[PDB]
């Protein structure tokens, strides 16, 4: 109650009358844009966005006149906390205009990026058209193209533009009081508390490389299982006991396993829970989608949607001739206004988003009576776990009986479970080494730890032996690998989506304790169970007033992220994959494999160099394939790969086909057109 | 001899600022009071649509207001809708009934320009918002705020000195006017029908 504290709130309660009418003019001329998109809705929307940001630029300047140490109250703290971030105006005004322009650029050229067939230039592919190739193709050469087809276009472009980017960024974190643009990042998760409550930024590496340690042998057995299956598809493509080639992993990144399910199914006579049919001959619509999703939250005690939700939402594609976007959004316009964005099909996998979707409404609903800047989830991994939570338990075949979608005399037998479990491991338990290896990447180049020079060897140094994959080209400081990822093009944090998966598994057996689930937890439905949904609400309700520990106390009564409850869920598979595994498959990898390293050619002096030996050997293969093949291959210096470089002079080098990138020349060949031309290329070869 | 005139020759009020009749000592024809209008439900609790003018009682009410039909479900006192928070909250502690109708053509009832109803309505600090329920058979808190009206969706009006606000909602009146009973009754031969 000083009087910076009775000054301070003062100046709370007027800045939250006001923005409650503002954030409510803005967010109706967005979502009128969203749902009709026409140029005149297209400077509404712009006109309301400029009103927004200059009345919270001026509300800023006046909350830095109320020093934080004078302020004993938590809820006044943490509201002033947020108005008194300075983000980038720290830097000057070029240096500011600088890091936009960087920004915009890269968004660009990621968006407009275009390769096409070294083998038929008149057809070429944009990322849509690309990434049907990596879901689909079974075609080894296919892929390669496509793979490293996006590195070579996109990704050598972004490269000069990442340097500046992250000199600008670590410019601005530091003028905000951070060490770099990592640890500004990792301020997502830190709390201050009195009790072990509290929560430093460094703790969050800490945290992350135990959890990884500790899922590391239950992805190793998924690993062993896959790279078997991946060698009937490819033969004498992969090895027994090294990675998995990168371009191979059913997607351009290998983000995601689930389209690898069709090689890898564990019993592919017994199909899955698809209960499409069964809406289509009840005839159920749009609108009956989302009204057996509110039965469900009313079922375990949660409110049911206002009338304006019905009236107002996009529930179906329009045929009125109004152009929008389908993507499912949750909307939440303030003053008591929610809305979902959605084309909604009968189909299972929509009558499961639209759970999802309901359930990211119930939240807003929850903390919708916290001062304005207190609105939001207690970190950024809490919203979408709570949407997850949901969709598992509606999936169940116990909650599909119960509503007459499935027929009243089902059974489940024991080897629809395994292809269940296995097809969530893909998607689940697939992408957690592939978004802790990024993340480490990333928070090493701001650091320092990794110099620029050696971004590229870094890269593919950490996903031989943290992912378990292998390139299958070898690719130098020219490129950007990291940068043709979406997330990382537009500057997004990505250690979310470790964190949800962790958060997710770790509320949804707290709730099934309290619901009193006897048997694995797959199984489990917490419908009909008001007790569980009012120890989910008690979390729900506190927004961003706590610290995110203290939230997660609430449901499942441990302050700390913790990784057995995931794999309490993954064990029934994990006892088949060992069995599977156990002459079985061997388990683990070694990164000394690639597919070039038996065809390479070790010779035992700057840049000028290389482009100079690689055209003495390009031309030594375009004589032989003349004087002893008869043949005319124009062989270029682009289709001689330089890998193993050392400082002491020592690489090695491989020779592909100018047209076919799987088609490596083999190394007897590529020694006796050296040898022929030994004269004119004079250089010890090993 | 109860009177209905009163309900007849007025325009209605809103949901929030329902109007009441009590019915003390005067014999009533309920038939005669809704053949007036298009009655679509008639949903009651602990007593029944016959037995409704049947009875003698110790006390009649009647409370009208304008109201959509299409908002009929969040009517019910046991609902955890809008209508029930803020506006107009039915007691279950005497036995009830729940009319909705249609006012025809014929009917010279003056109409209201909208319907209009209540979707917030609190008190407001720097620590957030504390919302303000109606309480069973009474008047919201924000009536004061409420009565100069809402003419779009989302507006609202805030009383800076006792600091609370309260948001409303509208609807357009198409076509013939709508409206809704909620008759109690309690128990004692005073009131009788003929
Ligand atoms: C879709 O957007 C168009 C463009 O704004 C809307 O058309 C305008 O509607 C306003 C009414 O508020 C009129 O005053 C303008 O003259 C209209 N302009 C044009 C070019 O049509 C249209 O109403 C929107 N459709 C829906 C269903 O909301
Ligand atoms: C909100 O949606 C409801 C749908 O439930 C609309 O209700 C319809 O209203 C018209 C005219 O009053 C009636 O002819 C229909 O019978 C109603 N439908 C149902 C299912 O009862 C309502 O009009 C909408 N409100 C607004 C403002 O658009
Ligand atoms: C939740 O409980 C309700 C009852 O409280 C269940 O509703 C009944 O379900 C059975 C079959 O499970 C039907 O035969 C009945 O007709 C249903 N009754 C009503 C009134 O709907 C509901 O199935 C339960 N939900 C789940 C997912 O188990
Ligand atoms: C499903 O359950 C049946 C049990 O009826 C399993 O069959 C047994 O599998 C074990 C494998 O270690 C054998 O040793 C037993 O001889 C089998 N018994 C019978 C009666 O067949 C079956 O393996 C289970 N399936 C899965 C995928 O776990
Ligand atoms: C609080 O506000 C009043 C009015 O502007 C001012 O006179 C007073 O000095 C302020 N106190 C502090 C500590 O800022
Ligand atoms: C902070 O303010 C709230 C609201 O007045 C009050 O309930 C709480 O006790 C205060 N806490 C401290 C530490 O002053
Ligand atoms: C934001 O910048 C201003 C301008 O120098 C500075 O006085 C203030 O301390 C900064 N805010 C924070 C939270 O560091
Ligand atoms: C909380 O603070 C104490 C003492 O300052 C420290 O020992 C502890 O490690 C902190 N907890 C976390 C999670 O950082
Ligand atoms: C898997 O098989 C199904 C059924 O034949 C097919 O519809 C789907 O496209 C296949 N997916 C992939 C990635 O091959
Ligand atoms: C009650 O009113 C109806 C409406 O016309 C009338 O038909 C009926 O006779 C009245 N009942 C008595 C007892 O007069
Ligand atoms: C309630 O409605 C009556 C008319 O039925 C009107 O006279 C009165 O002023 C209203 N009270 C308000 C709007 O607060």
């Amino acid at each position: 109650q000083s009087t910076t504290e009775k000054n301070a709130t003062i100046f709370l309660e007027n800045f939250n009358s006001e923005a409650e009418d503002l954030s409510h003019e803005s967010a109706l001329a967005s979502w009128n844009y969203n749902t009709n998109i026409t140029d005149e809705n297209a400077q509404k929307m712009n006109e309301a966005d400029s009103k927004w940001s200059a009345f919270y630029e001026k509300q800023s300047k006046l909350a830095q006149t109320y020093p934080l140490q004078e302020i004993q109250n938590l809820t006044i703290k943490l509201q002033l906390q947020v108005l008194q971030q300075n983000g980038s105006s720290v830097l000057t005004a070029d240096k500011s205009k600088r890091l936009s322009t960087i920004l915009t650029t890269m968004s660009t050229i990621y968006s407009t990026g275009k390769v096409c067939n070294p083998n038929n230039p008149q057809e070429c592919l944009t990322l849509s058209g690309l990434e049907d190739i990596m879901e689909k193709s079974k075609d080894y050469n296919q892929r390669l193209w496509v793979w490293e087809g996006w590195r070579s276009e996109v990704g050598k472009q972004l490269r000069p533009l990442y340097e500046e980017y992250v000199v600008l960024k670590n410019e601005m974190a530091r003028g905000n009081n951070y060490e770099d643009y990592g640890d500004y990042w990792r301020g997502d998760y830190e709390t201050e508390g009195e009790n072990g409550y509290n929560y430093s930024r460094s703790q969050l590496t800490e945290d992350v490389d135990r959890i990884f340690l500790e899922i590391k042998p239950l992805y190793e057995h998924l690993h062993a299982y896959v790279r078997a299956k991946l060698m009937d598809t490819y033969p004498s493509r992969i090895s027994p006991t090294g990675c998995l080639p990168a371009h191979l992993l059913g997607d351009m990144w290998g983000r995601f396993w689930t389209n690898l399910y069709n090689l890898t199914v564990p019993f592919e006579q017994k199909p899955n829970i698809d209960v499409t049919d069964a809406m289509k001959e009840q005839s159920w619509d749009a609108e009956k989608i989302f009204k057996e999703a509110e039965k469900f939250y009313m079922s375990v005690g949660l409110p049911s949607m206002t009338p304006g939700f019905w009236n107002n939402s996009m529930l179906t594609e329009p045929g009125d001739g109004r152009k929008v976007v389908c993507h499912p959004t949750a909307w939440d316009l303030g003053k008591n206004d929610f809305r979902i964005k959605m084309c909604t099909k009968v189909t299972m996998d929509d009558f499961l988003t639209a759970h999802h979707e309901m359930g990211h409404i119930q939240y807003d609903m929850a903390y919708a009576t916290q001062p304005y800047l207190l609105r939001n989830g207690a970190n950024e991994g809490f919203h979408e776990a709570v949407g997850e939570v949901m969709s598992l338990s509606v999936a169940t075949p116990k909650h599909l009986k119960g509503m007459g979608l499935l027929p009243s005399d089902f059974s489940e037998d024991n080897e629809t479970e395994i292809n269940f479990l296995l097809k969530q491991a893909l998607n689940i338990v697939g992408t957690l080494p592939f978004t802790y290896m990024l993340e480490k990447w990333r928070w090493m180049v701001f650091k320092g730890e990794i110099p620029k020079e050696q971004w590229m060897k870094k890269w593919w140094e950490m996903k031989r032996e943290i992912v378990g994959v292998v390139e299958p080209l070898p690719h130098d400081e020219t490129y950007c690998d990291p940068a043709s990822l979406f997330h990382v093009a537009n500057d997004y944090s990505f250690i979310r989506y470790f964190t949800r998966t962790i958060f997710e598994f770790q509320f949804q057996e707290a709730l099934c304790q309290i619901a009193k689930h006897q048997g694995p937890l797959h199984k489990c439905d917490i419908s009909n169970s008001t007790e569980a949904g009012n120890k989910l609400l008690e979390m729900l309700k506190l927004g961003k007033s706590k610290p995110w520990t203290f939230a997660l106390e609430k449901i499942t009564g441990t302050k700390k992220m913790d990784a057995k409850p995931l794999l309490n869920y993954f064990e029934p598979l994990f006892t088949w994959l060992k069995e599977q595994n156990g002459s079985g498959n061997y388990v683990g990898w070694s990164s000394d494999w690639s597919p070039y390293a038996d065809q390479s050619i070790k010779v035992r002096w700057n840049d000028n160099e290389m482009y100079l030996f690689r055209s003495s050997v390009a031309y030594a293969m375009r004589e032989y394939f003349l004087k002893v093949k008869n043949q005319t291959i124009p062989f270029r210096a682009e289709d001689v790969w330089v890998n193993d470089v050392k400082p002491r002079v020592s690489f090695k080098f491989f020779v592909t086909s100018p047209t076919n990138m799987s088609d490596i020349i083999p190394r007897s060949e590529v020694e006796d057109a050296i040898r022929m031309s030994r004269s004119r290329i004079n250089l010890e070869f090993l | 001899e109860c009177d209905f005139t009163s309900m007849l020759t007025a325009v209605p009020p809103q949901v929030y600022n329902f109007s009441r009749l009590v019915f003390t000592n005067c014999n009533y024809n309920l038939t005669k009071l809704l053949s007036l209008f298009q009655v679509t439900e008639f949903s009651c609790h602990q007593v029944s649509p016959d037995a409704l003018a049947s009875g003698c009682y110790s006390s009649l009410t009647v409370d009208y207001f304008a109201y959509p039909s299409y908002l009929a479900s969040y009517l019910h006192p046991g609902s955890t809708g809008e209508i029930a928070q803020y506006n107009y909250k039915q007691d279950f502690s005497n036995p009830t009934c729940r009319i909705l109708a249609t006012v025809p053509a014929n009917l010279t009832i003056p109409k209201p320009a909208r319907y209009m109803w209540l979707t917030q309505c609190y008190s407001y600090s720097a620590f957030g918002n504390t919302p303000l329920y109606v309480k069973p058979s009474q008047y919201t808190p924000c009536l004061s705020l409420a009565s100069q009206g809402f003419d779009a969706d989302s507006q609202t009006h805030r009383d800076t000195v006792n600091k609370m606000a309260a948001t409303g909602r509208i609807a357009a009146m198409s076509g013939n006017l709508q409206m809704a009973f909620v008759i109690s009754v309690q128990y004692a031969n005073s009131v009788c029908p003929m």
